[PDB]
């Protein structure tokens, strides 16, 4: 799911050719605003991961009786930096970053049971008070019979860190996307960069046009169904009674 | 004459019922993608 | 989501509808056979 | 499914004749922006392969008990570069590239059975967590009775590598397309190249017009049904009971 | 189904009279851009063959047990160039060119049976993985009883090769079309050539107008039904039971 | 169904009076672009014969057992040039030209039977693979009992050959049309000639106006029903049973 940054910039030359970002007026060649370009591309990737799933992750929490709040932050995760004031209870899973948890989706115990999320008055309900924290009531401990939990959630990739010495290559950086959403990302970036420039009648609408094309492309990807989509088929026949 | 007429009418009704397209199912193009088309053929739930 | 009421958004396929002509044709054929042979067989329904 | 690049460029002369890409103002003859042209054409081909099937591929995975994630990447494929840290378990199939897997569609075992893909709660379900990885649960191993798998997926061709010495000919390169989608590809490329040029009333709309014509042509190809389209006819009569 | 190129160019003089292609400003006589004109006309002919059938072809494949993929390319066809690495198994039919197979339609065995094409789960199904290749499963060999196949497909003519010495005559070349689609081809070529010229209000719309007229003419030909159109009349009465 | 070319040109003076084709600015008299005028008029006549029947022809093919393809070309027709490689089997009918067969309509055997054309699965079906060729299957020979065939088809007249010495008179040439379609042909030719001239607001629309009038006139002719129109009245009462 990777692409060389080199190809991205070479192609974005073909749509940013009007403006400062990439071209000297004479002998059009890429400038050194590459930091700003990368900062825009990362935002584009995050937006695409918002619009389509494209990824999902997994954790494994080791419970502790009498605990009320379990935050999911990269200081509690094994292999991260062990801040002394916190016990590292997240013992397994994808490495956690600043933007990794877009939404928690499933909670599965060690017994194979499936608990309920934000479904009030359900038997064993788990509540998220702050979108990245699990609030576990005492009734859960009363009737839990589970020593660990498994969490699944919608992911977004962690962008690679650029550096002033890394300005040498900038071509070994790898964006994390399939190629389809690359074609869409081009329009996103072009719109964002071209918006605040131009004072002529037809040159004042390029940002708007690129936004329109971006939306159209997103709709086309949805229609072609080039993203993950689970579809549920329960049993309903093994409860005992529907047969 | 009666035998001929009855035979003709019966043959007409048989032809109408037989040369029809009973049993075939038609789907609008572009309503289902490839994966959903396969699910629909398989016989499970799908999306349109 | 708004703009998609469930009564149109979801759909549960069922058996299609048999047209009112197959029944008539079967009845016609059976009656003709009974007339030809001459035994009613107390059939095409409950044996009683 | 091939075309010489020569014919492509000669024809695209007839629609890029207005601009820098192909013409000296005097004695219009192709310039040496051929690298940029090729980089655009490859994107066009990828887009067309997105819109229509036109291809499909096959692999063959040799299972290994106790494994959880099987990634499909060109380091695990036989005949590729054998990275030491990975065991090469993809033993047969089309040569894998960076953009080859657009979507996995079918999984067939050695016994002729057909497993389920992303159909939750189905008997033996196979989940794709990251669009290029197969997650295989332990219950699959418990009831598998299959030592290998066969995978089918929607393909996109691997573009040929241009080289600075190859700038001599550039006419032996072969696009991988049928001729119909060639006629469409012309409009795609013309729109992309003509978008960012022009300041007169009628010359500021050529990109938009070419986009419209591109969409119309895609619709016409769909109507004429010049792409692959399987149609399912199950049996339903051999299960025992429907007869 | 032939026309002298001479007549075509003489008529296209009457609609390209505005521009460079055919006229000196003084004493309007045809120039020597005839190569470019030919390259456009060939594309037009291909497009018309896409829109209407107008042709169909035939092959004859001699089977070989244990084979999986049969490509239909002009290196395997009898009378073509016998590439040593390939066995020439296409033993009969129209001479194959680069653009000849627009779509495979029927497959008939030596026994008169009719197999199924891309109809999944049908008894003896034949799959096209790459639009010009037949994939034959082993079950076909298990129950085939047929030593050869006959294939029918939608054709497009092979354009005649122009040459620098042939620039003498250029009038012995024969386009392969009925005269009706000639009248349509005129509009096609005129639109394509006139598109990228002109800066006045009424002279900037000639390409668009010619495109509109081209579409109208295609619709009129469809209405008049001047193309091949098979219509099916099955028996349904010899299966045994429908009588 | 004939008209002197003289009258045609004299009338077309009244609608081409604006432009070069027919007038010196002083003392308006016909120029010597008569060749181009004739080449346009022939195209107009062909278009009218496309739109309405106005004609139909007949052949007579003498069968030969074991033959598969019978092309209908002017080299196989009696009285034409006997190319040695071909046997002249078309023994009777209207003299064949390059554009004579617009569509084959009826095939009648020597016994009075009527065979089927492009009606698949019908008892004795005859297929046209290339719009001017009859493909005759072997089952036809198995159950034919007919030694010859009669073919009917929609015709278009063969234009008379103009010559550089014939530039003397040009008035003995005879167009082949009824006078009604003459009134229509005037508008056709006027539109075609007037299209590519003019730069003023009201003078840039004459071609479009003439096209509109041409369509209106064709519709009026259809309404008045001044063309041939067979209407079928089968018996249905002699098969034995419908009485």
């Amino acid at each position: 799911t990777i692409q060389l940054k080199q190809v991205i910039d070479l192609l974005a030359e073909g749509e940013l050719s009007n403006i400062k970002y990439v071209n000297i007026d004479t002998g059009a060649l890429v400038l050194e605003r590459v930091p700003s370009l990368i900062r825009a591309i990362n935002l584009g990737v995050l937006d695409l991961h918002k619009r389509f799933l494209l990824k999902e992750g997994m954790l494994k929490i080791q419970l502790e009786e009498g605990r009320r709040l379990y935050p999911l932050r990269p200081a509690y995760q094994v292999g991260q930096k062990p801040k002394p004031g916190v016990p590292q209870f997240i013992t397994e899973g994808n490495k956690l970053g600043r933007q990794s948890i877009l939404k928690i989706e499933k909670i599965i115990g060690d017994n194979g049971v499936e608990y309920y999320l934000n479904d009030t008055w359900q038997p064993l309900n788990i509540t998220t008070p702050e979108f990245d924290v699990l609030e576990i009531s005492d009734e859960f401990y009363c009737h839990s019979s589970s020593k660990t939990l498994e969490v699944r959630y919608r992911r977004a990739p962690t962008p690679m860190k650029i550096c002033v010495d890394n300005l040498d290559s900038w071509g070994c950086i790898d964006i994390d996307l399939p190629y389809t959403h690359l074609q869409a990302l081009l329009y996103f970036v072009a719109s964002r960069c071209q918006t605040p420039i131009g004072f002529m009648e037809n040159t004042a609408q390029e940002g708007f046009n690129f936004s329109q094309k971006y939306e159209a492309e997103c709709a086309n990807l949805d229609a072609q169904n080039l993203r993950i989509d689970p579809v549920g088929n329960q049993d309903r026949f093994t409860r005992g009674g529907w047969v | 004459d009666n035998q001929r007429i009855i035979g003709a009418v019966t043959r007409g009704m048989i032809d109408t019922m037989a040369r029809s397209a009973n049993g075939q199912v038609g789907v609008m193009k572009g309503a289902l993608d490839v994966t959903n088309r396969r699910r629909f053929d398989r016989g499970e739930n799908y999306e349109f | 989501n708004p703009g998609a009421d469930p009564r149109a958004a979801v759909h549960m396929h069922t058996f299609p509808e048999i047209p009112q002509s197959a029944q008539y044709m079967i009845n016609l054929q059976q009656a003709e056979a009974e007339s030809m042979t001459g035994v009613k067989a107390f059939n095409a329904g409950i044996s009683g």
